[PDB]
């Protein structure tokens, strides 16, 4: 037998490099947003006066007065500036619009890659949406309408703008299929990736909540919760709470992001997306059991596995009393064959955690088992007290996770995501650890380690800091300055100082400075004394 | 010093070979390329210049009020003063109004204009120098009037 | 004369008169008619 | 509306009775941008019926088709406004 040359033989290995996200409850990173799961953050809150009065709710019109929202002002900030957006344009472009961008940013900063490096290099851009409350909000009178309103809110510029904003020429959509839409654009980008059509491909969804006419329209046919907790397969599931915010994920060819040694979250082994249609059906807005069935057999077939590898699933468990058991059930069909109680399989939703995203669930449920497949362990679920009786746990040999569980030290873990729209539409997908081994990787990563002694250690670097403004370089370097106390015990200077060398760009407001440590970096951290 | 005032002064440097940080020899392991990129992570990200920018025609204000409990209603901004109002008495803020039977049918009480005199008038000391009640008002269920 | 029970009508009424207030206080006139009747009100005056 | 009647019209002109693709995948791909009835309804926010979303929201343009015919195929939606339709052409070359 010989183990080499082993390749990704699927065009459905497809890594996934960085992300980027405004979830509520204040997620905007992935590592403070793993530390919110750790600790069972509930983002429910409840909807201001900004959105719409209360006295909707206390009439019920709208059933639930509670939502998963960012801060209302965390809609309205931008930097129009720094995007060549002038403010005169500012006030007509979509809040969601507003949060791609940023987001975008903030993920390309995060997946350690300048964009100036990805200007003019064909990057297919698949976003998700399905709302334009903010254009509903601008066309409240048609005496006023200034020319500037569609082009800032309209469908194609959700993704085009981004594309325009980046100079990814790839080829770029949005997607409707409401609560599955962004999962559906995960998809795409596979497809766009697998093709030979890109090398790379951005996909995510956003999601703005701004009137009360949707809300409303669901409550009406009972949807929404009555309480306001979204509540994952248990008795009190009643309806899912309706959510906000976005986010984006940045999909690279696994060995061309292996060749380029860059942050690899985990690897798409593939996934399909189907749609109930009529079997087993009786109407639009009823979850078909064969079809999720079919579904979840096609991607295992496609990915090359066994169902008795599958570790994890991010069910799409919304919270209600209906469609919560049909899929589980469907799960069941496929994985109580070939598991048993002592080691069963275990499910969870980001909706418990955060709410429901009604349009961004796709890229919710992606970064967070992104995030789970990143650090070997699985994040706990709320709300969980009483299961549903609907429900056969121990007949199916199923289980919910209850607390933070470590990963087994020895067997690959493999992921499936779920996530059905209203409409019918179901996409799911395989998700696994990157193939790269990391019990070997000790003897290699501890080449760096133990080697902070030597003098040539003790030679102090320049390191540079960058922004477009002023304020934006003196408010990072602020922040760098305040975390004295974190970064000294778990990050090596010299860590830093290769990442503040080159995984942030070059922008106008440069600025140098001289330090060997951290001690070092407070003491220096200025050299104005007299020039 | 001076490499910090060209780099200021609008020459590229790169920093990264300069100070021979990225691999510049033949030997550099998978954590050489990686064990930055994988401790880093938890640096703020780029700090934006946040300006506020947001523009809802008041009339979407004025359409978010939604229902109103009271029977005075909601107001139309425009000449004389103007309220308005919807009601279904099957709702909850009205629902009391079912108790007002008469006939067969749920008449809305003749007090309530009184209590929309009062309320359109709040805190002060009124008088009613006089009110008729001429036509009858019908509340059906499930009808918006 | 005659004592006016007072509880809000609904919880998310808080001032100080209901029109359910209102109009029963115009139960106790109403008692003092004896006989079959259909009354309905027509007018009201000078009230302070 | 359109979409169904005419998606009728163009099986009844391919020569192949839609009885015979019931339960059978084949993805649908429309496109679209605008939602003005959409709009129509909600001109006023005190009358909303339940109904609306249902019936003029962005999924239901191809998977209403969908399950009126089960095309068990991936049924998605476009924009990119003036291009869409063809753009749709190009993911059911894909598709396919």
């Amino acid at each position: 037998m010989t183990f080499n040359n082993i390749k990704d033989e699927n065009n459905d290995d497809i890594a996934i490099i960085g992300m980027g996200f405004r979830f509520p409850g204040g997620g905007n990173n992935p590592d403070q947003f793993w530390n919110q799961l750790s600790n069972k953050m509930d983002g429910i809150s409840k909807i201001s006066q900004e959105k719409w009065s209360r006295s909707f709710y206390e009439q019920k019109y709208i059933n639930n007065e509670y939502g998963g929202v960012l801060k209302d002002e965390e809609w309205k900030n931008f930097d129009p500036l720094f995007f060549g957006i002038s403010p005169k344009e500012a006030p007509t472009i979509d809040p969601q619009q507003r949060l791609l961008m940023t987001t975008l940013w903030e993920a390309f900063e995060d997946a350690n890659i300048k964009p100036s490096t990805l200007r003019g290099s064909d990057t297919a851009v698949f976003i998700g949406m399905m709302n334009l409350d903010y254009q509903r909000c601008q066309f409240r009178d048609i005496s006023y309408i200034n020319p500037y309103t569609v082009t800032g809110s309209a469908g194609s510029f959700v993704s085009n703008r981004l594309s325009f904003s980046f100079d990814l020429r790839g080829p770029s959509m949005t997607l409707d299929t409401a609560c599955s839409s962004s999962l559906n654009a995960v998809y795409l980008g596979c497809q766009a990736i697998a093709t030979g059509d890109s090398k790379m491909a951005i996909v995510g969804g956003v999601n703005g909540i701004f009137d009360p006419s949707i809300s409303m329209t669901f409550s009406g046919l009972n949807m929404l919760g009555h309480k306001g907790q979204c509540r994952s397969f248990d008795a009190g599931a009643d309806g899912y709470i309706r959510s906000e915010g976005g986010g984006v994920c940045i999909l690279k060819k696994y060995s061309d992001a292996i060749k380029d040694g860059d942050r690899i979250y985990c690897v798409i082994k593939g996934g399909s997306s189907n749609v109930d249609g009529y079997n087993a059906k009786t109407n639009i807005t009823q979850p078909s059991m064969k079809a999720q069935g079919e579904n979840i057999e096609i991607a295992l077939k496609k990915s090359g596995v066994n169902p008795s590898d599958i570790y994890y699933i991010e069910a799409h468990g919304t919270g209600t009393p209906v469609g919560d058991p049909i899929e589980i059930e469907a799960i069941s069909r496929i994985f109580k064959d070939n598991h048993t109680p002592d080691a069963p399989l275990y499910i969870g939703s980001v909706k418990s955690n955060i709410g429901h995203l009604e349009s961004a669930a796709g890229i919710a449920s992606l970064i967070k088992v992104a995030l789970s497949l990143k650090n070997r362990s699985l994040v706990p679920n709320i709300h969980f007290e009483k299961p549903n009786p609907l429900i056969k746990f121990e007949d199916w040999n199923i289980r919910v996770v209850t607390d933070e569980i470590q990963f087994p030290t020895n067997k690959l873990i493999n992921m499936g995501i779920n996530c059905f729209g209203l409409s019918g539409s179901n996409c799911h997908m395989i998700l696994s650890e990157a193939p790269i081994n990391y019990d070997e990787l000790l003897k290699t990563t501890n080449n760096n380690s133990t080697s902070s002694s030597s003098n040539d250690d003790k030679k102090e670097y320049l390191i540079p800091f960058s922004a477009n403004c002023n304020i934006s370089l003196d408010k990072y370097i602020e922040k760098l300055i305040s975390n004295q106390s974190i970064y000294k015990d778990t990050i090596l200077f010299k860590d830093f100082v290769k990442h503040q060398t080159i995984s942030k760009s070059n922008l106008i407001k440069r600025k140098v400075i001289t330090a060997s440590d951290w001690d070092d970096f407070l003491n220096k951290r200025n050299e104005t004394t007299s020039t | 010093l001076a490499i910090s005032t060209l780099y200021c002064n609008g020459v590229e440097i790169d920093f990264a070979s300069g100070q021979q940080l990225l691999p510049t020899s033949s030997s550099s392991g998978g954590g050489d390329i990686s064990s930055f990129k994988e401790s880093t992570n938890k640096l703020p990200r780029y700090q934006w210049d946040f300006e506020e920018y947001w523009d809802e025609p008041n009339q979407s204000k004025m359409v978010k009020r939604g229902p109103s409990n009271n029977l005075l209603g909601h107001d139309q901004f425009a000449g004389n003063t103007l309220m308005e109002l919807f009601i279904d008495i099957n709702k909850s803020a009205h629902q009391y109004l079912k108790g007002h039977k008469i006939k067969g049918k749920y008449l809305f009480p003749g007090s309530g204009y009184i209590d929309n005199i009062l309320r359109q008038f709040n805190g002060q000391d009124i008088t009613i120098f006089n009110l008729e009640f001429s036509n009858p008002f019908f509340l059906k269920d499930g009808v918006q009037h | 004369f005659f004592k006016l029970s007072m509880s809000p009508c609904s919880e998310f009424d808080k001032d100080f008169l209901n029109p359910s207030i209102i109009d029963c206080a115009f139960h106790g006139l109403l008692v003092l008619s004896e006989g079959p009747q259909e009354i309905v009100f027509d007018r009201l005056q000078d009230m302070k």
